[PDB]
């Protein structure tokens, strides 16, 4: 009879626990082992992985292929806004379906480095430059080239570089952000702007359209496990 | 940098999930409860395994048993403790037809003795599976032929579970509910696909109502 | 490049890359992994070969192309004959996906290869028939508008989830490329044998599904060629076939 | 410091170290 | 003569009730929830005010204790009851009744505790994600200098929701959730001026102006 | 004499007196391993790192105290506000120099104090005070000789015996401070490292400090003496810090 | 006495030493 | 192995 | 193994052995 | 005799 003096939290079932637990089926020769392609061992490694982005988040378009379609064209004008997305990479729409959105909203905090990858899908003869921003919060959104340009921006050209990767940085005054809106975790915005214009020659047609990518960098991590409310259940389904 | 820990594929699948619960009574023979062990009645564990397309790990099983007094017309009712069984009837082995049949001795068939207020009952097992790893989707039929039975419900084949009230309650009628939780322990995982974007319909197959691809803003410039 | 695998040669010649999988190069099962005690049969040069299914045309209204690969090669000559005589079967696939246009068109398609790719029906209390999931070498199509429930036993085969219930836009998980029209005019995907058991029956269970999605659609000006065909080439790669019996059918 | 009771694997802890 | 028992830890490492709440049997499908600050409970949150910023873990022990209301049924015999605490983090899903899927906890972590045990614990870490918890916050939570004034802007910790696991039984039973914190492993800096007018407010320093000291006669009274 | 030389500027003062330097930490610049944003820091150095001198403000017999909300009094000041403005994060310490003079014949004391994360609680207990009321750059918000009543909704609680933040003002001693005692002082010098639980903050939305200027012995003189006896407040940024280059705005 | 139980340092006994 | 009870009986099965 | 934790020789288990 | 506890309040009797 060993002296033993119970303390709190005794017959307690915590849903994250990791006690050992008697097994049910002693000595069962489990089927050995296989080689099977495409181990995964961290969730990362899924939200580093580029997924189309839905940048068209059109009422019209999110139920049809149209919602990855950028549209560019030839516009006698310059400096016009192609489009601008919140960086809220698990709560706005743009982003929190994306592969990086689906895993970021089973966490509660994220931190880290987004890759934005812009493909031009347009005519092999067409030219031009865009320039892709990411401004800061503390202003409002860019609402002109002039203001989006005073921050970390890129200008690319669709001539060589049929796809480019805008490297968004983690700058924020915490070490995290929370996954759900908080104007304290604020992030900034992401914009594009017509550098030159679509210069198309004869014979093919002068409105394209642009397909963007998401993942994660390397200095990317989540954190507090949690449940994501995409998924809803009313009675147990058969 | 930060460290990725809580982002591994062992913190995101090893937590408790109730997989399913049933309840069943005192009175009547037909007063046990059965399911069919499927990990596709619920939907939370269900998209998180089906983030992968194979799975290999054992379980941690758990049972949240709570019972309540149902309506009574005797003057005085003190029923004493409860105390519950819970089979498992693998595939082919005999099964329980009524609340007092032969197969509840568990000469073979593992089974848990459980008396209420105490701490839920807990088992491990391992990997019980017939391949080398966990399948999450089958992309084929059960017969042949290309015929018969389309999806996952020609591999689940897992075995029955079946819950009793192992007291002989008379004066006042007592009714249980069984809650099944499942934890996955050293998990392996391969073939990540994408995460459901509809909403789960059928236990038993992929069918699917067509839903938006994400939510809606006005225009590419909203913010 | 030229990767003739048999009595086969494609002209890729790009000098650009080649998706390999899960970086898995396909080969033959090791006596470490092996179930089947019979000795197998490697036909080799008279299996591992490229053969073209039929071509289909790329148009404007386009919503996408499917292939379930063993049932894809499995009226294609000696492939398919060891895959009737044989009760298990397993194989890679050096999958090419061939579209050629002019510098004056524009489009851009998504090739994926979805492992265990099981298909949603658009009655939700039946599953899709046979011949509805399968076509052989009639590439079945994904379709514009959702598929009616009324239809019993049907593919629901609205691009956008990519009949699994999942968003579209997020099948690059899967092995995959891009066909931009603009700098590309094939797709090399060469993938291992990825299933959960050594080997498994080749009528049975699709391990693999190929699908051609236009996520950008093809456009042209008036006088550009109109008519531009997409032509897949898929060759078995490693192939072993274990239980010799009667043929199937 | 953690040792394992069960003679059988699955009953051990998570592998979270 | 040590000074041991005036250290941080010593000081801070006892537990205090922070909130407690009632949630009853399937009389109203009523579940509870809570919104998990610091500030509700006057005795910790001016010890814990005696810092600006700090840092540690938490011990959670409940306190659940259960009482049979009044009914009009004959003979009732209520089983022993058992109890579901979820811990819903920011942005997860919320149950809406007593029998929601979100109380599966796949994810969210929840303890199943039955009544007449010894009271559930868990420890928590350091969740903030600062590198120290905020006792104050001189600040806004817009950039435009408006929105929200003070601590408010900085504590999103989620919400805590509570059930009876079990069955209406014939008779009503009314619960009671204590929850207690003790800071574990506790590192505080910058020390401030203790709370000297009452409490007024959760989410806010507002205060009613008091004296600074208790009252005598003259400066000779002794 | 003691000379404290900051870029452009240089203040006199001291007599072998003392600087009180802030928590023992002498401000320095953030280093690589507590740093969070990705994009090199800008240092602009002398043209920041400078002495700033506030409005003068007239100590009389009465004076309740005064009080500056810190990142929103040099907010308006050169080249440090214009890196504030331009910038998403920054992250400074500084240099407080408040200045009084009387002669002899003149009397009085005032605490020179800085707090940290000033919160400050409002007279309607159901609101909190408005961004015009808590802050006043190059203009000294004030506290009152008297409890502030209810209805004004949105004011600070500005009773002195309280120093707005509902403790006992007597107690301020533990923030960083010293005493200008008229008797035996003519100014106090504190110097204030980077006080906050994150790397970097932003500079409007979060003022990390709050200087304040308290009489506990009024100001007092014989008939003669020069009744005007003003203070001015002349803070220093030091090693500051700007992340996050964008549109400017306020 | 020298232990440890659990797998996070969270778990720990206070720093009274 | 470490068996608590000073008979044999009282030991575990013999499954290794 | 046999360890006897009380501080009284009454206290321990029988001499069966 | 090994004690568990770090107050010598906490020890058995000196037996």
């Amino acid at each position: 009879g060993l002296p033993v003096m119970t303390t709190p939290g005794s017959t307690q079932f915590l849903t994250s626990d990791d006690f050992q637990s008697p097994s049910a089926m002693p000595q069962f020769d489990v089927t050995p082992e296989m080689q099977i392609p495409g181990r995964v061992n961290n969730l990362m490694e899924i939200a580093e992985v580029d997924s189309v982005v839905p940048v068209n988040n059109t009422e019209a378009n999110v139920n049809s292929l149209k919602a990855y379609q950028i549209p560019v064209q030839s516009n006698s004008d310059n400096g016009k806004q192609v489009f601008g997305f919140p960086l809220q990479p698990g709560a706005n729409g743009v982003l929190n379906r994306t592969l990086l959105g689906e895993i970021l909203n089973y966490y509660t905090h994220w931190s880290g480095s987004i890759k934005l990858t812009f493909m031009f899908c347009g005519s092999a003869m067409a030219t031009g430059k865009f320039l892709l921003a990411y401004s800061p919060p503390g202003a409002g959104v860019p609402k002109n080239r002039k203001d989006a340009m005073l921050g970390t921006h890129v200008i690319w050209d669709v001539g060589l570089q049929s796809s480019c990767v805008l490297c968004v940085p983690w700058i924020s005054q915490t070490h995290y952000r929370y996954v759900v809106e908080d104007e304290y975790t604020a992030a900034g915005y992401i914009t594009c702007w017509y550098q030159t214009n679509i210069v198309v020659p004869a014979d093919v047609q002068s409105s394209c359209d642009i397909l963007c990518f998401v993942s994660a960098c390397n200095d990317f991590s989540v954190r507090m496990l949690k449940d994501t409310p995409f998924i809803r259940q009313d009675t147990f389904y058969q | 940098y930060h460290s990725r820990s809580e982002s591994s594929i062992e913190n995101f699948l090893c937590r408790a999930a109730c997989v399913y619960y049933a309840t069943y009574t005192n009175n009547s023979e037909k007063g046990y409860a059965e399911w069919v062990i499927n990990t596709r009645q619920v939907a939370q564990l269900r998209r998180k395994l089906e983030l992968f397309t194979y799975l290999r790990f054992d379980l941690e099983l758990t049972f949240v048993i709570t019972s309540a007094q149902q309506p009574s017309t005797a003057t005085s009712v003190d029923a004493p403790v409860q105390t519950h069984q819970i089979m498992y009837v693998p595939p082919g082995g005999p099964v329980p037809t009524k609340v007092t049949d032969y197969a509840w001795q568990t000469s073979t068939n593992p089974s848990v003795f459980w008396t209420e207020g105490n701490a839920p009952p807990r088992m491990s097992i391992p990997f019980i599976s017939i391949g080398n790893a966990y399948s999450c989707f089958y992309d084929g039929w059960t017969q042949f032929s290309r015929n018969g039975v389309y999806g996952i419900n020609t591999l689940n084949n897992m075995g029955t579970l079946y819950m009793r009230h192992v007291n002989e309650a008379g004066q006042g009628p007592i009714k249980s509910t069984v809650r099944i939780y499942f934890k996955p322990k050293h998990v392996k995982a391969w073939v990540p696909r994408p995460p459901r974007l509809c909403q789960y319909e059928k236990q038993k197959n992929v069918n699917f109502t067509p839903t938006g691809v994400t939510t809606t803003r006005v225009g590419i410039t909203t913010t | 490049r030229s990767i003739t695998l048999g009595n086969s040669t494609i002209t890729t010649q790009e000098c650009a890359n080649v998706v390999v999988g899960y970086g898995v190069w396909p080969e033959y099962l090791k006596d470490n992994e092996a179930t089947a005690e019979d000795q197998p049969t490697q036909p080799d040069v008279a299996t591992c070969r490229f053969y073209t299914l039929e071509s289909v045309q790329w148009m404007k209204n386009s919503a996408g192309w499917w292939w379930k690969l063993p049932d894809a090669l499995s009226q294609m000559g000696l492939f398919g004959q060891n895959m009737q005589y044989h009760y298990l079967g397993r194989t890679g696939y050096t999958i090419h996906v061939q579209c050629n246009a002019s510098k004056f068109h524009q489009g851009c398609l998504l090739v994926v290869c979805v492992p265990e790719a099981e298909m949603g029906c658009s009655n939700l209390n039946n599953t899709p028939e046979f011949a509805e999931l399968s076509g052989g070498d009639t590439a079945r199509m994904f379709t514009d508008t959702q598929i009616g429930e009324t239809n019993s036993k049907k593919v629901q085969t609205a691009v956008w989830n990519a009949g699994m219930g999942v968003g579209v836009g997020n099948l690059t998980i899967y092995p995959h490329q891009w066909i931009n029209l603009r700098t590309n005019n094939s797709a090399t995907i060469v993938m291992p044998y990825i299933n959960s058991v050594p080997m498994d029956n080749m009528f049975r269970h699709n391990n693999l599904t190929l699908m051609i999605i236009p996520f950008v659609p093809l456009n042209y000006s008036e006088g550009s060629s109109p008519y531009v065909p997409i032509t897949v080439t898929i060759a078995p790669m490693c192939a072993e076939y274990n239980g010799l019996r009667l043929a199937s059918s | 410091t953690n040792i394992n009771y069960y003679k059988d694997a699955a009953s051990n802890s998570a592998n979270r170290q």
